[PDB]
């Protein structure tokens, strides 16, 4: 609008705060990060017998992250997080949530109703109902009108990397979401059309290809491995016509960096 | 803790629950207290608590009304807010007579355009602009309150398949059916609610959509592909509308000078990107010899 670059500015202050301890996990005595990683490949699954948006799979994982930052969980305990997690986000997200019943019924009877609003409870008082949280994804639109041509494939290919991305803790928990969204768009730019990340994006944003490349370098390593991933959800979801199948695009051998 | 508040009256009413004027006993300070009840076996926290709370704590601005405290026991939500003295319906309706003051109108519109502009640009759609959720004090403030139907816009925000705003101050865009809300629906709301404060009448109190969409035409002129491109190609457009003509501004709204009828002719714009935004609109002439008058109110 007339706020773009007002609310630029202003998710880019807040992703800074947003933002959830790199190194949570070590100090978690019994959870993983391949824990984890099943935990949000599940939850896209979720996302896609729901019908929900993606911005709400990205809010869950960011609350997710937050909550493990500062609470010991066990084994047992962190579907019941993820599943509050996704729960609210709903509620935060979407133009009308899923109800309470529906998300006890996809954890297969593991958990109550009482503990899952119990655990909506806990997850609010430790976020201190701070939910609007930045998201690779609100940076990709950003990110998006800056398209000379607009092209769809590009779209949901950036979408692909983006959402590959909440996997694996490691890397990606040390970047910021502006960033492994500079990395995705210019990626998926690359890949479809060859251009590459554009001026007026390095206006916008001040990130130049050369302060991408480290995330870049990740990101292109998991988009040519993630076949070989445990996790698969995210490109089955993507082989949908929805996304036109971008899933099953080949991956650049090299960049040109 | 909650033990610490006194409840002097019941100041408000809804599906969402009740709010009490209350008096903390310990600093003496007046609130105005939120109760909601929650389903603790099949809803948990309601959508909307869930919003006004997360968005109104990150909008910490004088036009917005202040999200002081939540406090979540087990069935209980309670959110705490600075207490203001009226809503702008009960003051509007108090002042047909007399009217309202054009000195105080311009205070009100330029004010309510401060915590418009705050809004949106930490990317907060209001959504429900309208008489009775305007907040104002006898020092002579007003304040934007109930964020309720409130969305973060970082994404796009989907228009409800069935409506939002009330049917009055509800956007042409949204009535012919537009895929998305953006920041000039709340624009939209608040000219109608200028022009109301001025002609002491609703501008376009429509029996339905469709009729709400007429009174508009015929007081703005139906919109064709040169006012606004796309119109005819919108969902709820059909071909097989009536024509009118753009009644003349001095006529729809007298009381205002050559500035006033300008400022509002821009915020009830067809096109919504040509909307004037709410930062522009306080760039605007109108409000070069702004005050802050102080209203009577009969309490
Ligand atoms: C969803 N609803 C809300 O969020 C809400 N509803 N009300 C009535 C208020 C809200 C928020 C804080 C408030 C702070 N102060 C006041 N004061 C009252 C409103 C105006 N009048 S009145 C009825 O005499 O015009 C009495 C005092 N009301 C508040």
């Amino acid at each position: 609008p007339d706020y773009h670059e007002d609310i630029h500015t202003y998710l880019r202050e807040m992703e800074v705060k947003c933002k959830p301890k790199v190194g949570y996990m070590k100090k978690q005595p019994d959870i993983t990060n391949s824990m984890r990683a099943i935990l949000v490949d599940w939850l896209v699954e979720v996302g896609e017998e729901y019908k929900l948006q993606n911005e709400t799979l990205h809010l869950a994982v960011n609350y997710i992250d937050r909550f493990l930052s500062s609470m010991s969980v066990l084994r047992g305990k962190l579907q019941l997080v993820g599943t509050a997690a996704m729960l609210l986000a709903s509620k935060f997200e979407e133009i009308y949530p899923p109800e309470v019943a529906e998300f006890v019924y996809i954890t297969d009877d593991t958990y109550t109703k009482k503990q899952v609003l119990r655990m909506e409870h806990l997850v609010l008082k430790v976020l201190t109902f701070d939910l609007a949280a930045p998201t690779v994804n609100q940076f990709l639109t950003q990110y998006f009108l800056h398209q000379q041509p607009a092209n769809c494939k590009v779209e949901s290919l950036a979408m692909f990397l983006g959402e590959l991305s909440l996997i694996d803790a490691d890397p990606y928990l040390k970047y910021l979401p502006s960033v492994i969204a500079g990395a995705a768009f210019h990626l998926a730019l690359y890949t479809v059309t060859g251009q590459s990340w554009p001026e007026s994006l390095i206006r916008k944003t001040g990130y130049t290809l050369e302060s991408l490349k480290p995330c870049l370098m990740d990101l292109h390593q998991t988009y040519l491995k993630a076949p070989q991933h445990a996790q698969q959800s995210i490109r089955e979801k993507y082989k949908n016509s929805k996304y036109h199948g971008v899933s099953l695009l080949n991956p650049p051998e090299t960049l040109n960096l | 803790d909650m033990e610490n508040f006194q409840k002097v009256e019941k100041i408000g009413e809804g599906t969402y629950g009740v709010v009490y004027k209350a008096r903390n006993k310990l600093t003496g300070e007046v609130v105005a207290l939120k109760k909601i009840r929650l389903d603790t076996e099949t809803e948990g926290v309601p959508s909307t608590a869930i919003r006004e709370i997360s968005l109104l704590k990150e909008l910490n601005h004088p036009n917005i009304v202040k999200l002081l405290d939540v406090i979540h026991t087990e069935n209980k939500l309670y959110l705490v807010f600075e207490f203001l003295h009226q809503d702008l319906k009960k003051f509007m309706d108090a002042s047909a007579l007399t009217g309202i003051p054009l000195p105080l109108i311009k205070s009100y519109l330029f004010q309510l355009l401060q915590g418009l502009a705050f809004c949106h640009s930490h990317r907060v759609l209001h959504r429900d602009l309208k008489p009775q959720n305007l907040l104002i004090n006898t020092e002579g403030a007003i304040k934007l309150a109930d964020f309720g139907l409130a969305r973060a816009f970082g994404v796009p925000v989907r228009t409800y398949t069935h409506e939002v705003v009330t049917l009055w101050y509800r956007a042409p865009e949204i009535l012919l059916g537009c895929k998305y809300y953006s920041t000039a629906v709340d624009i939209w709301s608040l000219g109608c609610i200028f022009a109301e404060m001025v002609t002491r009448r609703a501008l376009f109190p429509g029996d339905s959509e469709i009729d709400q969409l007429f009174r508009i035409f015929r007081t703005l002129g139906t919109p064709d592909e040169v006012v606004w491109p796309g119109v005819t190609s919108m969902p709820d457009y059909k071909p097989s509308f009536p024509k009118w003509a753009r009644q003349d501004f001095s006529k729809v709204v007298p009381p205002l000078d050559e500035d006033g009828r300008s400022l509002l002719s821009q915020m009830l714009h067809y096109d919504p990107n040509k909307r004037i935004s709410a930062k522009a609109a306080l760039a605007h002439p109108f409000f070069q010899d702004v005050t802050k008058p102080v209203p009577h109110l009969r309490l």
